């Protein structure tokens, strides 16, 4: 268009992009800043970073760029490269990866009254400290702090477009749900510049993790192995394979501990409930193994070198009525030897019986302990309401 | 806007390729001040320290000086750094190729020529990781700033001053500081350093070093690695109470303990650098417990061999029988053929009983030995991990504290 | 001097690439947008991002780039640098990374009538939502959205690209037979294109190219399904093993460990999104539960086998169920000084008789254990077969539709 | 002073050189660009990413009549070096690349001669995308390609073609990848069997569309499998032999199943480690993967057979009878074929002795029945061994011989009798 | 300063950076080139790529950039930016992932006589064919090949600053130690340009790996399992747990072999000695497992169906060690005694075989 060509030539003739668009240097530029979250790209928990795709819409009035539409053939809006006009320098304060400011520099809409409407895209890889206490049933509240860097509040003023960031076109995360989101404006005084307040806007998001993936992939096998640890007591010590089951479950829990450690950050601010549950389960397994070795030793305890004390006989013969289950409530030398053999066999059967009674008691108490422990560990956060 | 006229007047006869020396032999005083906003991470595998900082470079440029009376009392303007001469202060000890700052913010220039530049930066500095006392270790990292182009005859790197007192620290700002979690900053001194191996015209003669002495908080590691490892390794002494009569599965338990310790060794390797100058304390403990477990596997094999000996294959001499039965435990605490067969089987049974008694005595003695060894090793390792605190002073010989 | 140089000098004496080519105020520049897929590089399910190699066939009309070929020695077309002429900011709004614009920036072709045609090549990492169900027997629907980043419907009018002949308009992704390599993992079932409008704002228009791709499930069948079927066979075999041979645990828990290892080494191939559970992970869950119950019932069988009349007394209901009720169904039918010397023989005979009765009771307990073992074997076999067949049947029933619904 | 400054000022400034115009006297004429490739180093071939990363020198040659001068008029200037940003260069780009790298890594200066001949030899690190054929892994040969095309001009404006060399007065096209002996490092994992180069014309396209011409350099590279053999094949076969001979373990010792189960677990571990060292493609099952699937199935059959043997060994006459057919088969036939190696008080005592003798007789009969069952179990063990070990050995030998017989073709193209070798130029 | 402003304006007012800084086109602009290593960033063995931090010192005389200090207020140095003067195009011919030439373009010192010294930093990710024969005690010798890539011997005539690269400020790697390092200058003729010799300089560093990390993380557990290999024989066959121990050791060794495979590159040039030793230990474990299975079968070899060979009973036994009152029970007791004696002979044979294998393992351990 010849009219638009003349208009662009006229506007960008004595225009200096270095200087602020104020008429008098005493005044300030009020930039209306809104952030819209197109997509939550990722939440890296180990590195405590959130990658978000955003559009950083911002509007401000530049007096030097106004014109009369009737002169230039009734043109009321044009589009200009952002490199040709003065741009506010928004910087993401909290930042881990990527640049601090906008780097794409897309074109901007210029209204005939000087109303610039620059909406550039960005990917904010912003640091944000995650609370790993309730894992994986946690909600992460964390923010993006955008502020004008080299200008104080008396020369460049930033103002939020709305109380909340725009999520009209926000893609569903598939891993988090946005419980809440809000932007707040702060006048902060820094040690650099104590006499002038710098303005910033912090947009904070609450993201509640959907735990279905982590539950199925981690928690269910751990519960299964805890149940197997509880079960190991019902196995008869005569068959063997008891230590086999115990050590197999211990190795499985060690592997799952490694897997969980690879997931959560190494911070010590708060111990995760998943970590303390792993520790509880491992202590449970160790106690089961120790008392299992005790039971095995008592079962194979020699009936000759170990005389059965009276107190164990009393306790583990009168305990059975208290428990309601399926348990029971030359010509002469050969005869002498086999009589002694059968007497020793019965004495060993007494030790086998007390070992079986201990096994039943341990089975009951360990099933109860497993159920109570898992309920106490998980129902604290599972009951959100 | 009078700023337009002022800036077009300043940058008229001005080019950024020339150091603003007043005359010949005039050194530009460039002063630095770091501000640590967030200690982002310390990646051990790459031996890198990633920090978010604001660096304050302050100098004087006589060309950019004006008269406030002629410009409606304007005493401060912002000029893009790309249009001005810069001292080219760079981080020398960077793991990547990023030498200069990330953003290149504007420079505040005053009426007298004072230049104040405060760009932010993400610095991936390099520091060797002293992994001797991991995870109860403290790391002494540093950020070294030099002038990439100018030497000591042209610029003069210095630390910032506030009221005559030079800022000798990193100046954590309360408004915008964030704790790192696992790492806590015990000391943060700053110091100008020289080489004395180069003359003062080599651009590396003068440096400014900001030291971060940080301490790892080991609660996470204690809960997630050390405690499970100690609990699992404590099962290897439990093997001496299992029977040796072709059951109890002593070998399976000991080998499973060894395999679990190997898994923990792999886990440790997945969190420790490959510096290879020293072996980590947790690594030393893992090697010790694996060696103890191997010895206990040997002991289980020997006990199974002794307790399963029969009068056929082995003869129980009285010198060994009496030694292991009467002394150490106190210190430790047609019928003619039928009768002959019964006696000949009873003799073998008695020999087997004596052998299993010898095996049990050996089991008790070796259990006490192994329990004492394991307890002493664990206590020594995790007590020398303790009693290892950050030094009281930042630089050890100096009596200064280097704090605000 | 070449007439091309003079033509370029005359053509760009006052041309401004920053102003939209509107003949009069209020006109719209119709931009025809098409896509040519040269290579679908990959579809990363971990980050839900499809990277592809494409050519963006853009066409428009610039009234300023007009000349008379008769007055310039017959120059009917020119190939000129892309940065010297105006161009719509036709970008991929769907990009997963920050790359919106083109990678290559080839020269633009301008005819003497002003018809500009630009076909720049690019590598696009578009954001594709992944439906987790039915993996790895899945059919993904990845969209690439193209529109002018800076120009809306009041300034440009997006259209579909024309064919090689001008009369026909292409409504689909053009795949060149040459210079196209088929992906070894995905097959292009449908590749339609459509113009999209969002209601409540009549200043928005997209050209969306849809890739409906069906995954070829090999390398997943072979490397997960068949080993898991073998592990399931082992879990079933657990019951046919006799309790007297001390290896029921060593087989069942080993199978459980194998299934868990398969889970943990498959965790790096499925997306972390938790809208639903994929078919393969659900089948692994089923196998884990089956093997765990196999371990539990093997422990129960071992406990039953080692019970003794001295330690346990058989309840009446246990005998009724497991002696004369189930074995008929399972075909486990059971087949069917002198005075001192005299006292010694009588005592040992009585002891032998008592031991015989004790052994009879112990054999009754072991028979109960064996009957329970066979019952569990049959139940586990039928349950595993039915579950596996049903899961893989409904997985095989999943095919992409016929009408893409563009 | 230097004459190069005057020469360049005359060529580029006085003559008003335009770098955005084709070096053609007048339009409707083609600028022919000769193209050649030199492989300095084949950096890597990642099968998981299916990428070929190579270090190349990409030589271009053409004529620019505007860059013509009289040598004797400029004090005998023979060669000139000019930056690419000052002169027109043909933009030849690698069309098939995984990353967004189309051009060369470094834009070195261009060499110009007084006749207008211009040559350009920039280096490049090219990451091209070639599909990986894992049918005979690790005894496999890959056929990777690098396709270069001119997208700034169509075939009616510039014409790509292979660079030509001259031997004893005859010019021949260099239709192969040049390997400079002074600059070339062997990969150590891949050996270049064939390195052809072709100029492809597609008649189905039009000359005015930039899809008409390509220049393709092919690398047929055979993997040297000694590393993979030593580090994967030998341990897997050695472990499989353990399951092969697990039948030799007697049923009395409670470790018969454990050995076979552990061997199966080792085979699964090897399978899942192999799966990661190959692309996630469904074109074919890898040779090593197919062998491991066969071995795992056979070991599972071995485990099932061992379970059957254990079940047949511990069955008792109290629960299981010994059928006539089972005896007549397993106790006799198969082992032959397999060449297996006072007053009333004393009366009560006599009755007590009678009961003792009867119990001894019953125990002896029970012992003989369980011994017959044990012998049946051993017979089944020997039969399973003699039916499983040979088939496993034969399968392993056949699979690995078939893999080792996989050799790259003698000619690089099926229908082309010519061998694209540097020693036999066609001229 | 104003004098430096005038000097910079005058030096570059008619300066063309395209043309070489030579008075006559037949001359060559001699360039002194030196390397200064700062830190060995990494040595990726799997991809055979060495990442180093370097500074590339280059000195040459630019005749056109000469001035008289007396005119410009006694100024003798300028410190110009590099993007304003002719720069030699040094290219790292061995690049494997990164830039072939210098990309930082820092400022350069300019003397009043025309001498120019330019020391740009660089991150060289060069190709490094690693000899894996020894491990983790390897010694690596891979180079950096710097040429000019556009000019020949009669145009730039590169030269080395010193016989050895400068390591006066080299940060200690910790994982590698510098044994030797040296730079050599070569005149090479390529197929491109057979009549013109192109000059280059190759700097080679000999790096000796510090094995403590790899020793602790691999060799010590591998040695423990290799020692556990021989405990099988001393373990009685009656206890069971023999095949379990052997198989556990074998699986551990296979896991460590896979770890070693993941550590080393996939090249087939030579087999690592650690890999060969691991394979030999696996072979020994397999042989021990076979012998253990034979011993188990011998121990459980019942005499009811298997007779006792005569040669075995010779060697392994003698040379290597050095009407109701019918008595139905007596004859069966005698037969059971005979069978038990034969079984005991089998037990003794198994024990002798186990002890012989244990002695063989002890001898192997002693010689190792
Ligand atoms: C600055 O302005 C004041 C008042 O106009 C004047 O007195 C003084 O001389 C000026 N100084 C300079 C250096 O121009
Ligand atoms: C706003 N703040 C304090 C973070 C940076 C200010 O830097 C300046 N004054 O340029
Ligand atoms: C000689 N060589 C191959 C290293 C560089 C060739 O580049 C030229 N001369 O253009």
């Amino acid at each position: 268009s010849e009219h638009e060509t003349r208009l662009v030539a006229n506007l960008l003739e004595n225009y200096n992009k270095v200087i602020r668009p104020v008429e008098h240097h005493t005044h300030f530029v009020d930039i209306t800043v809104g952030l819209q979250l197109i997509q939550l790209i990722s939440v890296d928990e180990v590195n405590q970073i959130v990658e978000t795709n955003v559009r950083l819409r911002q509007q401000w009035i530049d007096v030097r760029l106004r014109w009369n539409p009737a002169d230039y053939g009734g043109i009321k809006k044009i589009r200009l490269p952002s490199d040709d006009v003065w741009l506010p320098d928004l910087v993401l304060y909290n930042n881990a990866d990527g640049d601090f400011a906008i780097v794409h520099m897309t074109k901007l809409l210029l209204d005939y009254t000087g109303k610039i409407m620059w909406t550039p895209p960005a990917i904010f890889k912003s640091y944000c400290e995650i609370i790993v206490t309730h894992f994986p049933f946690d909600q992460q509240n964390c923010t993006m702090k955008l502020g004008i860097w080299t200008y104080d509040g008396t020369k460049v003023s930033i103002s939020p477009e709305s109380d909340r960031p725009d999520l009209s076109t926000f893609m569903e995360s598939g891993e988090w749900v946005m419980k809440d989101y809000r932007g707040w404006k702060h006048w902060v005084y820094y040690t650099c510049c104590p006499d002038t307040p710098y303005l910033d806007i912090t947009y904070h998001f609450i993201m509640q993790r959907i735990p279905l993936y982590f539950v199925v992939n981690v928690i269910i096998p751990c519960l299964l192995f805890s149940f197997l640890t509880g079960l190991v007591f019902y196995l008869p010590t005569d068959s063997g394979e008891k230590m086999t089951l115990s050590i197999s479950v211990l190795l499985s829990l060690t592997v799952f501990l490694l897997v969980i450690v690879e997931l959560i950050p190494s911070t010590s601010s708060a111990v995760p409930l998943i970590g303390k549950y792993m520790l509880f389960t491992m202590i449970f397994v160790i106690s089961s193994i120790i008392i299992t070795v005790v039971v095995i030793n008592t079962h194979h305890r020699s009936p000759s070198t170990h005389t059965m004390p009276q107190w164990v006989r009393k306790i583990f013969i009168d305990t059975i009525p208290n428990v309601m289950f399926f348990s029971t409530m030359g010509v002469k030398y050969i005869a002498e030897h086999m009589k002694s053999d059968e007497e020793s066999s019965n004495a060993a059967e007494e030790w086998k019986y007390v070992a079986m009674v201990i096994d039943h008691i341990l089975l009951c108490v360990f099933m109860l302990i497993c159920i109570i422990g898992t309920v106490s560990v998980f129902a604290g956060r599972l009951i959100e309401l | 806007n009078e700023e337009g006229r002022l800036i077009e007047k300043l940058l008229g006869d001005y080019d950024k390729r020339i150091i603003p020396a007043k005359t010949l032999d005039h050194i530009i005083d460039v002063t630095l001040k770091l501000t640590l906003t967030n200690l982002i991470s310390l990646n051990e595998k790459e031996e890198a320290l990633t920090t978010n900082v604001w660096i304050e470079i302050q100098w004087n440029d006589y060309r950019l000086s004006w008269n406030t009376s002629e410009y409606e009392g304007i005493d401060l303007v912002r000029i893009p750094s790309e249009l001005l001469w810069l001292p080219d202060v760079v981080l020398e000890n960077n793991v990547d190729g990023q030498f200069e700052v990330a953003y290149y913010a504007n420079v505040l220039v005053y009426n007298d020529g004072s230049m104040y530049w405060l760009p932010p930066a993400i610095y991936r500095s390099t520091c060797p990781i002293a992994v001797t006392y991991f995870p109860f270790d403290w790391q002494n990292c540093s950020l070294v700033f030099r002038s990439q182009t100018y030497n000591a005859h042209e610029v003069n790197l210095q630390l910032s001053a506030e009221e005559g007192e030079a800022v000798e620290w990193i100046h954590i700002d309360p408004e915008d500081f964030t704790e790192n979690g696992e790492w806590t900053i015990r000391h943060r001194p700053a110091k100008k350093n020289y080489n004395w191996q180069l003359t003062k015209d080599d651009t590396d003669f003068q440096e400014i070093i900001f030291f971060l002495i940080i301490q790892r908080k080991p609660l996470f590691y204690i809960i997630n690695i050390i405690a499970p490892c100690v609990l699992i390794s404590s099962l290897v002494v439990l093997v001496y109470f299992l029977p040796a009569q072709a059951g109890g599965q002593k070998c399976t338990l000991s080998i499973s303990v060894l395999l679990a310790q190997t898994i923990f060794l792999f886990l440790i390797a997945q969190k420790v650098p490959e510096t290879s100058l020293n072996v980590p304390l947790i690594g030393k403990y893992l090697i010790f417990v694996m060696f103890v477990s191997m010895l206990i596997v040997m002991n289980c094999v020997i006990v199974l061999n002794v307790s399963l000996r029969t009068p056929n294959t082995h003869s129980l001499s009285e010198k060994i029988k009496h030694l292991f039965l009467g002394f150490l435990p106190k210190y430790l605490g047609a019928c003619n053929f039928i009768a002959k067969s019964t006696k000949e089987q009873n003799d073998s049974g008695s020999e087997n009983e004596n052998w299993v008694l010898i095996g049990k005595v050996i089991d008790k003695a070796c259990f006490w030995i192994a329990l004492l060894l394991f307890s002493i090793g664990t206590l020594a390792i995790f007590l020398t991990g303790h009693f290892n605190q950050v030094p009281e002073f930042p630089f050890p010989g100096d009596p200064r504290k280097y704090v605000p | 001097s070449v007439m091309e140089d003079t033509l370029l000098s005359v053509l760009f004496e006052t041309y401004n690439p920053k102003v939209r080519p509107a003949q009069t105020v209020g006109d719209k520049v119709t931009v025809r947008v098409g896509l040519t897929l040269t290579n679908l590089l990959i579809l990363n399910e971990k980050i839900e991002e499809m990277t592809t190699n494409v050519f963006l066939n853009l066409a428009w009309t610039d009234y300023r780039l007009q000349w008379d070929p008769a007055a310039y020695e017959g120059i009917k077309d020119l190939r000129i640098p892309s940065s010297d002429v105006w161009q719509p900011d036709i970008v991929l709004m769907n990009n997963n990374d920050g790359s919106f614009e083109i990678t290559l920036h080839v020269n633009v072709l301008v005819q003497h009538t002003g018809a500009v045609s630009w076909q720049p090549s690019a590598i696009y990492r578009s954001s594709c939502t992944i439906k987790v169900m039915y993996f790895p027997f899945d059919w993904q629907n990845c969209t690439m959205v193209f529109k002018s980043y800076t120009y809306d419907t009041s300034e440009v009018t997006l259209q579909h690209a024309l064919d090689a002949k001008g009369e026909r308009e292409v409504k689909e992704i053009v795949i060149n037979k040459d210079a196209f390599t088929e992906n070894g993992q995905w097959s292009i079932e449908h590749k339609p294109s459509r113009k999209n409008w969002r209601s409540d704002d009549p200043s928005y228009e997209d050209v969306t190219f849809y890739l409906i791709i069906q995954r070829k499930p090999l390398f997943y069948i072979v490397y997960t399904i068949i080993p898991c079927i073998l592990i399931s066979i082992l879990a079933i075999l657990v019951f046919y093993l006799p309790p007297d041979a001390g290896e029921k645990m060593s087989l069942s828990i080993s199978a459980l460990l194998a299934v868990t290892v398969f889970l943990l080494l498959l965790a790096d191939k499925v997306p972390e999104t938790s809208l639903s559970v994929p078919i393969i992970i659900r089948y692994l869950m089923f196998i884990m539960i089956l093997v765990a119950f196999s371990v539990i019932l093997s422990v129960v069988v071992l406990n039953l086998h080692h019970r003794s009349p001295n330690t346990h007394t058989m309840p009446n209901w246990i005998r009724q169920i497991f002696i004369e009720t189930l074995p008929p169904f399972l075909w486990i039918q059971r087949p069917v000084d002198l005075k001192e010397a005299v006292e010694a023989i009588k005592y040992i005979a009585e002891q032998l008789e008592s031991a015989s009765e004790f052994d009879d009771l112990k054999k009754d307990w072991q028979y109960v254990a064996m009957v329970a073992d066979r019952l569990f074997l049959y139940v586990f076999f039928v349950i595993c077969s039915i579950g596996t067949f049903s899961i893989f049947l409904d997985a095989s029933h999943n095919v992409p539709p016929d009408n893409p619904f563009a | 002073v230097n004459e190069e400054e005057r020469l360049i000022n005359d060529l580029l400034i006085v003559n008003k050189y335009n770098k955005h115009v084709r070096p053609v006297k007048h339009n409707n004429e083609v600028v022919n660009i000769a193209l050649s490739l030199t492989l300095s180093n084949l950096i890597s071939l990642k099968e998981t990413d299916e990428t070929l990363t190579s270090n190349v020198w990409m030589d271009h040659a053409w004529y620019d009549h505007r860059l013509t001068w009289n040598a004797s008029e400029y004090s005998d200037i023979s060669i000139l070096r000019l930056p690419p940003e000052l002169v027109w260069i043909p933009d030849i780009v690698l069309q098939n690349n995984n990353d967004g790298q189309y051009h060369v890594a470094y834009f070195c200066n261009v060499l110009v001669r007084p006749n207008g001949y211009v040559t350009w030899l920039p280096p490049a690190i090219f990451r091209s995308s070639c599909p990986i054929n894992v049918l005979y892994f690790p005894f496999d040969w890959q056929n990777c390609s690098l396709k270069f095309t001119a997208l700034n001009y169509d075939a009616n404006e510039i014409t790509m073609d292979l660079m030509t060399d001259t031997i004893d007065g005859k010019d021949y096209p260099i239709e192969w990848i040049i390997i400079d002996p002074e600059a070339f490092t062997e990969n150590g994992e891949w050996e270049i069997i064939h390195k052809p180069a072709k100029k492809n014309i597609y008649p189905d396209k039009f000359p005015n569309g930039t899809n008409y011409q390509d220049v393709t350099f092919y690398l047929i590279i055979r993997r040297k499998p000694l590393f993979y053999v030593i580090n994967f094949i030998t341990p897997c076969v050695l472990i499989s032999f353990l399951a092969s001979l697990a039948f030799y373990l007697p049923a009395e010792s409670g470790e018969k199943m454990s050995t076979a189960i552990s061997v199966l677990l080792a085979q699964a571990v090897f399978l899942l480690l192999t799966s990661q060292r190959l692309p996630e493609t469904a074109l074919a099952v890898p040779l090593i993967g197919k062998y491991l699937m066969f071995i795992m199935s056979l070991v599972t059959g071995v485990i099932v057979n061992c379970g059957i043997v254990l079940n047949f060994h511990f069955r008792t006459p109290s629960t299981h009878v010994l059928s006539t057919r089972v005896k007549q088969i397993f106790l006799e036939k198969l082992p032959r074929i397999l060449h297996m190696s006072l007053h009333d008080e004393i009366k009560s005592g006599i009755d007590s002795t009678n009961y003792i003798v009867k119990q001894i007789k019953e125990k002896n009969a029970y012992d003989e029945e369980v011994g017959n069952w044990n012998l049946v179990g051993q017979t089944i063990d020997r039969l399973s061994m003699f039916i499983i070990t040979p088939v496993m050995v034969l399968g392993t030998i056949f699979i690995f011989v078939m893999g080792n017989f996989n050799h790259p073709p003698a000619k690089p193209f099926e229908g082309d009798p010519f061998d694209y070798s540097s020693d036999h130029p066609r001229c």
